[PDB]
RNA sequence: GACGUUUUCAUUAAUCAAGAACGAAAGUUAGGGGAUCGAAGAUGAUCAGAUACCGUCGUAGUCUUAACCAUAAACUAUGCCGA
RNA sequence: UUUCCAACGGGGCCUUUCCUUCUGGCUAACCAGGACUUUUACUUUGAAAAAAUUAGAGUGUUCAAAGCAGGCGUAUUGCUCGAAUAUAUUAGCAUGGAAUAAUAGAAUAGGACGUUUGGUUCUAUUUUGUUGGUUUCUAGGACCAUCGUAAUGAUUAAUAGGGACG
RNA sequence: UAGUGGCCUACCAUGGUUUCAACGGGUAACGGGGAAUAAGGGUUCGAUUCCGGAGAGGGAGCCUGAGAAACGGCUACCACAUC
RNA sequence: AAACUGCGAAUGGCUCAUUAAAUCAGUUAUCGUUUAUUUGAUAGUUCCUUUACUACAUGGUAUAACUGUGGUAAUUCUAGAGC
């Protein structure tokens, strides 16, 4: 009988089923409780920009072996403080704390790329310049 | 603005609805006319569609009419006696619809007088038979006949005068008049 | 109950407007306005030869028959000139090709020309809303029970 | 909405104005008067741009304050003016005059006519009843309200109502045989001597109706029109005498008959 | 005691914030 | 329970939300004996962690009486009526 | 299209296959008229399903995306094609279809074929004489006294259960 | 009341809804054609040019009028806030 | 010109916070109800004694704009008189 009901005066059980079987599945429980509203720093958004907290310090969550030139920052949206990371990296010279950048994540909204705890989101633009046409040195990448 | 819309019920479940729309002019309810004995001023009031609706506070006068003979006499009441929904309005002698009152006889007599021949209470050869070819048609109720020695019968309203302006009684006999007065020595 | 001689109420129920004629008094001895109800229905005999009044009668008093007409079944008869019926239906889910059972109470208006029990077969038809849950108002009386009078005096 | 409507928007139009989806915003919604809102043709849909005797507005309304144009007799002057079902309309123009009965299609057309019939019009008597002082009259589908008729007549028949005054001068019974005509629904201009009736206590009363080519369809009873008998119209009615041809043989006429 | 920050329709009347 | 029957009901039926009985070992209150060994424990151990397996007494418990509990690898690791 | 051989369809009718009774138009073709060889679940054909979206003629917007637009000579003062249909279940409203599932008649035979008979509720379209107190025979339903009617009612005893007894 | 009505009101009756899920709670919920889809079914979204509902900062309230509980109308409260 | 009078200003435009048998959608019903407008039809009886105190050869007021004396810090504030 395959462990189900068939009858057809039965779908009181079967849409009454499935209705606690969804629950088992994960992005529907993740969804429709609003977890992506009471939590994850963007609040639900694609980016974020914030205020540069100051220099990071490494702990290792393996493994790019290096202080990776990251940014503690802080969103001025929420201000909720996050580990963030830079891209062609290096050149920790141009621009001071608490100052702009444009948050975007690195593929499965990170949470790994180095060995950084909470290292997630790409910086995109700071103070609202670029950094793709500030790495082709036309201007210059900034520091912490 | 006393509304009455049917949303700000309790649904028969027992839920109680939640708030819809603001309060509505097409919906209204308005006072009650709380109407009375012994002066005239009929307030009218102005309605949907222009319409004007009359609304008899203090009404005086009307006309009155008893069933059984066909005869329509302009009237004036003692008060009222009974009254079917609340016993508060007989204190107040509230004239509303189907109350119970004590009307004047002396037009019906002053008909009866002139028109029957039995000239009860107490013109030439063609008009003697206005008075004497009734044989067995002059014969009113002797329970009806007792409120003439009185002179105020007992009649009741089939107006509207919270709603049309006016006081039409008509005068109670006969079946319903037992049971009014069955009721009317139970309750006056 | 009631006790007919029906006027058991603070006011005297009776037919509006229809007039007992008091000064003559003859051979008639019966003034009972009665309608049809309309849509071919055998109106009851009680209802010709009844001392109630019941206002809300399809037979008697001031309503109307439209529109809609419903079976079903009673239940709960313990108010006043009222019963309640119970519809049962199949309601349909494209999710399973499914079915599923549901009900809802009718609370519909009854004569006191008909006699019900809670378990007979009604059918009711529209009226003029009457009260917040009443539209509807009893007009035949289907009942089914299968001659009980002495049918336990069996061979 | 706190009261009437005064704008209708344009895509809220009904289909059978046959207005283009672009070139403008709004629609010219008809006053009241004779006829429906949905089955309208106003004045203007029917001037600037089914007869293009008009360009844009302002042009109508110089036909429209000139009193050359007329409908059923008087020289109506109104832009939104509802000239919808049987209505005669008269040019004071180079005199070509016509009527206002669809196509099979349910829309409007052009269709110019003589001045036997131009004199007069019709209508089905939506209501017979006994008003003031005992008089019965007689109601038809647009709003006149004709005294003292023949008492056989009742409702759902047709009359002959003349133009100059309004006379009744013949009717036409409700049976079988009757040639008909359909105003609403689906089966909208069509035609064909009506089979029979259905009663339907408290319902719809529907009717069964052949046509020409013996093509029987079911419409309401709130729209079937009686006019005439076997073959017999009281009108001179358009090019296509109102049977539905399908869509087959529209690209067999339309293609294979004009297109060789 | 309760853990119980739920009911959060006045979530709006953390428009406090 | 099986089996036999040319006895009686003529569909009284399957599982199962809710609900109700029962329930190892162990454990839980109030009693009987108190023979047997014996989780804990009191002793001797006894040399480094050949390894700490040894040994001896042991309150309760094991056995039952008026009651619970409602736990197993309660496992043939397989729900119940059909072919 | 004259058409020999077989084949796919439903009907008129028939081998108890009732396909009914009801009679004016009538000498059942079909239209009023009294009952269905039971009521729901199911499905089949209509009707309602706004216009805008989705599918497509036709149109050289230069193809298009679009748009519903437009084409033709002696251009001699005009001629003339259009602007379809498809779709949208439940719920609601109409009729068959005759399985499926449901609901069970007639175990009293206090029931049908009762074309039957005393008697009960009856009775006025009436004809009565024009209209209302006093009546019948009488058109149209029901049962007791009551029996005449054809073929008068027990679908099974389950490799499904419950008993007895061995 | 424009009118049905527990819409009130005066006396009565003790009802009504529900595990066929009442009632209560949450909605980042304005409802209907649309969208992404594309074997089919299913999935998620729909503030948005159309229809219907609602509001003119939040609740009340009333005038004129056929029509408004109207805010490029009015009175008051509440939150603001100009010379 | 202005001003009286009338009609318009209840349409449009915007927004989606509310709202879960609510809205809305399809179907109903009003034998329970209002409706300016439009269109059609519709007052011999109006001195309610039409036996009259009459003016129907048409009877009365009240006023804006016009005017001409003003105050306001400021408003589309308005005052006093004469038409």
């Amino acid at each position: 009988g395959k462990g189900k009901p068939r009858g057809l005066n039965s779908a009181r059980k079967l849409r009454v089923h499935r209705r606690n079987n969804r629950w088992a599945e994960n992005n529907y429980k993740k969804r429709l409780l609003g977890t992506a509203f009471k939590s994850s720093p963007f609040g639900g958004s694609s980016h974020a920009k914030g205020i540069v907290l100051e220099k990071l310090g490494i702990e290792s969550k393996q493994p790019n072996s290096a202080i990776r030139k990251c940014v503690r920052v802080q969103l001025i949206k929420n201000g909720k403080k996050v580990t963030a990371f830079v891209p062609n990296d290096g050149c920790l010279n141009f621009v001071d704390e608490n100052d702009e950048v444009l948050l975007a994540g690195f593929g499965r909204k990170g949470k790994a790329k180095g060995d950084i705890p909470g290292v997630r989101f790409k910086v995109v633009k700071v103070s609202g310049v670029s950094l793709l046409a500030l790495w082709k040195e036309k201007k210059e990448k900034p520091r912490s | 603005g006393i509304s009455r819309d049917s949303r700000h019920k309790r649904s028969a479940t027992g839920a109680k609805r939640a708030q819809f729309r603001k309060k509505r002019k097409f919906e209204l309810g308005r006072q009650p006319a709380n109407t009375k004995i012994g002066a005239k001023r009929i307030h009218s009031v102005r309605t949907r569609g222009g319409n004007k609706k009359y609304r008899a506070l203090r009404i005086e006068t009307g006309n009155f009419s008893w069933a059984s003979e066909g005869i329509s006499k302009k009237t004036r009441i003692a008060g009222v006696v009974y009254h079917p929904s609340n016993n508060e309005l007989v204190r107040t002698n509230t004239l509303t619809k189907a109350a119970i009152v004590q009307i004047d006889a002396t037009p019906f007599r002053q008909w009866f007088e002139a028109h029957y021949g039995q000239t009860l209470g107490k013109k030439s050869k063609n008009a003697e038979r206005k008075w004497a070819a009734r044989a067995a048609s002059a014969k009113i109720e002797s329970s009806v006949e007792s409120q003439f020695s009185a002179g105020r019968l007992y009649a009741c309203i089939s107006s509207r005068p919270g709603q049309s302006g006016r006081c039409d009684g008509y005068i109670l006999e006969g079946e319903e008049l037992a049971f009014y007065l069955r009721r009317l020595t139970a309750k006056k | 109950s009631t006790e007919l001689t029906v006027q058991s109420e603070r006011a005297f129920q009776k037919q509006p407007h229809i007039f007992n004629n008091p000064k003559v008094k003859t051979s008639k001895r019966t003034k009972r306005w009665y309608k049809n109800a309309g849509l071919g229905f055998k109106t009851p005999k009680t209802a010709i030869e009844g001392s109630y009044i019941d206002k809300k009668c399809p037979f008697t008093g001031l309503v109307s028959i439209r529109g809609k007409i419903l079976t079903g079944t009673v239940v709960s008869t313990k108010m006043h000139r009222t019963i309640v019926i119970r519809r049962a239906y199949l309601h349909y889910i494209p999710k399973y090709n499914r079915y599923e059972k549901r009900h809802k109470n009718v609370p519909v208006h009854v004569s006191p020309a008909f006699r019900v029990q809670v378990g007979d077969i009604v059918t009711v038809g529209q009226c003029r809303p009457i009260s917040k849950t009443v539209r509807f108002n009893v007009v035949k009386v289907s009942a089914a029970a299968g001659k009980a009078n002495k049918q336990f005096a069996k061979f | 909405a706190r009261g009437p409507k005064k704008h209708l928007k344009r895509l809220a139009a009904p289909h059978h104005w046959l207005l283009d989806k672009l070139s403008g915003c709004y629609a010219p919604r008809p006053s009241a008067g004779p006829h429906k809102l949905r089955e309208s043709l106003p004045l203007i849909v029917f001037l600037r741009n089914r007869l293009k005797y008009a360009l844009n507005g302002r042009e109508v309304k110089a036909i429209l304050m000139q009193r050359h144009v007329k409908v059923d007799g008087k020289v109506r002057t109104d832009t939104t003016y509802p000239a919808g079902f049987m209505d005669v309309i008269t040019l004071d123009a180079t005199n070509e005059n016509f009527r206002l009965v669809y196509d099979v299609k349910g829309r409007f057309a052009v269709h110019r006519i003589t001045d036997e019939e131009a004199s007069y019009k019709l209508g089905k008597v939506k209501k017979v009843q006994l008003g003031k002082k005992g008089v019965p009259y007689v109601v038809t589908h647009d709003g006149r309200t004709i005294r003292y008729p023949d008492p056989n007549i009742k409702v759902n028949d047709t009359v002959k109502i003349d133009l100059a005054s309004g006379k009744i001068t013949d009717f036409i019974k409700f049976d079988a045989g009757k040639l008909v005509y359909v105003t609403g629904g689906r089966n909208l201009g069509r035609i064909g001597t009506i089979v029979h009736k259905e009663r339907h206590d408290g319902g719809f009363d529907l009717v069964h109706i052949k046509d020409s080519l013996d093509n029987t369809f079911v419409t309401r009873l709130n729209n079937v029109f009686v006019i005439g008998e076997q073959g017999k119209p009281y009108i001179s009615l358009p090019k296509g005498k109102g049977i539905k041809l399908s869509i087959a043989e529209e690209r067999d006429r339309r293609r294979a008959q004009q297109g060789l | 005691p309760d853990k119980q920050v739920s009911k959060l329709q006045r979530k709006n009347k953390a428009k406090q914030l």
